[PDB]
């Protein structure tokens, strides 16, 4: 069936534990570590503070073309973990290159803001 | 919502129901189907048929005919109808002389890469062009063009993204009406209580079908037993003027509907919609708007530069162009009728007024 949309999100939501585990949501963000032998990943993003993670699973898809500090794009849902937090399962991801966070960041918070102008 | 429901049949007075809109996905669904006719949908009032939508497919399935991909955008997501098509009369890859050589070649890079645009994986970002279908009560697009957003980085979806409200809150959003509504409101609608207005209003209602059914030719007869013009002709008008015979009424009545019938099909040969070819009949009409063979023949006269003159002439005359058509063709064309074409041509932009009485093509 058709899944629920790649709604946008960013790591301060995840972080905030804004986003409720267990629902689908879309986001880009700087590649940090990956895990070869049990197919995981984290990338991070700080507030102006120390970075905060974002966990991930690489489920049918291939973490390539671009590397640590550089740039992805991913979507999927979040699910909890006592030990872990919580981590992402993957449903669609590609490396992009050349970004603009910044404008991305305001783009989604029109969006937003937009949202909220809907009566 | 009297304002949302707007003129019937939803006329293109509001430019938007010729060219493909841009909404977000997740408004595509909330918007209603007309219930006046179906294959269009409705948004703000502005009527809406085809529809344009960016963003990336997640899912397939393939068949013989057609694809169909799952397509989402942030908003909301969708299934769309990508209808296939095949390479019949292959073209065939040899060593062809230098141009024959360069052409196919170059013919075969734009195929080569027209496939690369045209095929597709999940997860990749595609543009679609085409219009609102519904099946199994799901709502769904049906493409017209389909292509692969070739773009590196989400630039060009920020600069989508960023947009969308701004022709929304410029364009959509606006759902008033400014038309003047110029209704004629049923004002002797029953009965026209006079034999030349109810030949006008007939002719009006019998062009109208004609065009509807797309009808080239038609014995009158075959029209006169249409039923909606008939109810429109039988009105209690006509049986009052054909009263005169009352020990024939039915027979009266009658046969002054068969002559308010050729009547219209006269005022329309007046109007030069329909005319009366060379075929001998006394009732067949032939009617110039589906009059294709016409068309084409005085747009070769001139299409053509005007081949009698050896000067270089731009176009031709609207005497000339009569004259050299009655030459080439039959005496008997009427100006109503080549009025008619030449007004439909420009229509088509397949003749231009340079002047008033000379054109070209």
């Amino acid at each position: 069936m058709l899944p629920k949309p790649g709604t946008y999100y960013l790591p301060w939501e995840v972080s905030a534990g804004q986003v409720p585990d267990g629902s689908t949501l879309r986001t880009f963000g700087r590649l940090c570590l990956y895990d070869m032998i049990q197919s995981r990943v984290t990338l991070m993003a700080q507030h102006g503070s120390d970075q905060h993670q974002v966990l991930v699973c690489t489920k049918l898809v291939e973490p390539f073309h671009a590397q640590v500090g550089s740039l992805y794009i991913v979507l999927g849902e979040l699910q909890h973990q006592q030990d872990r937090g919580s981590v992402v399962k993957a449903r669609v991801l590609t490396c992009v290159e050349g970004m603009n966070l910044p404008l991305l960041e305001q783009a989604i918070r029109e969006q937003r803001l937009y949202k909220q102008e809907r009566g | 919502r009297c304002e949302e429901e707007t003129p019937s049949l939803l006329w293109g007075l509001d430019p938007v129901f010729l060219a493909f809109a841009k909404l977000y996905i997740r408004d595509i669904l909330d918007m209603k189907e007309s219930r006046q006719v179906p294959g269009v949908f409705l948004y703000n009032g502005h009527p809406i048929k085809q529809v344009d939508v960016l963003g990336t497919v997640i899912g397939v399935r393939e068949r013989d005919a057609f694809y169909s991909y799952g397509v989402d955008d942030s908003t909301g997501v969708i299934n769309c109808i990508c209808w296939k098509k095949l390479n019949t009369e292959s073209v065939s890859a040899a060593p062809s002389a230098a141009r024959e050589l360069s052409l196919t070649s170059q013919l075969k890079k734009l195929q080569e890469t027209i496939e690369q645009k045209t095929k597709i994986e999940i997860g990749d970002t595609i543009r679609v062009r085409g219009s609102i279908r519904t099946y199994r009560e799901e709502r769904e697009i049906h493409a017209t063009t389909y292509y692969k957003v070739d773009d590196p980085v989400w630039n060009i979806q920020i600069a989508r993204m960023l947009e969308l409200p701004t022709i929304y809150r410029k364009v959509y959003d606006q759902p008033f009406h400014s038309s003047a509504l110029e209704k004629e409101e049923a004002l002797s609608n029953p009965g026209a209580l006079d034999l030349p207005s109810l030949t006008s209003l007939l002719s009006e209602k019998a062009k109208e079908f004609l065009m509807e059914n797309r009808v080239q030719s038609f014995y009158q007869q075959e029209l006169e037993m249409v039923e909606s013009l008939l109810s429109l002709a039988n009105q209690p008008v006509i049986h009052s003027a054909s009263s005169d015979q009352v020990n024939f009424k039915k027979d009266t009545t009658s046969k002054a509907i068969h002559s308010i019938f050729k009547n219209a099909i006269q005022l329309l040969q007046e109007k030069g919609l329909v005319f009366q070819k060379d075929d001998g009949f006394d009732n067949l009409y032939y009617v110039t708007r589906e009059d294709k063979d016409l068309h084409r023949k005085i747009h070769r006269i001139i299409q053509q530069d005007c081949q009698k003159p050896n000067h270089m002439e731009k176009g031709c005359h609207f005497l000339h162009i009569l004259a050299c058509a009655r030459l080439s063709i039959r005496p008997g064309l009427s100006e109503a009728v080549l009025q008619q074409v030449l007004e439909l041509l420009e229509d088509q932009s397949d003749i231009v007024s340079t002047m008033e009485h000379y054109y070209t093509a």
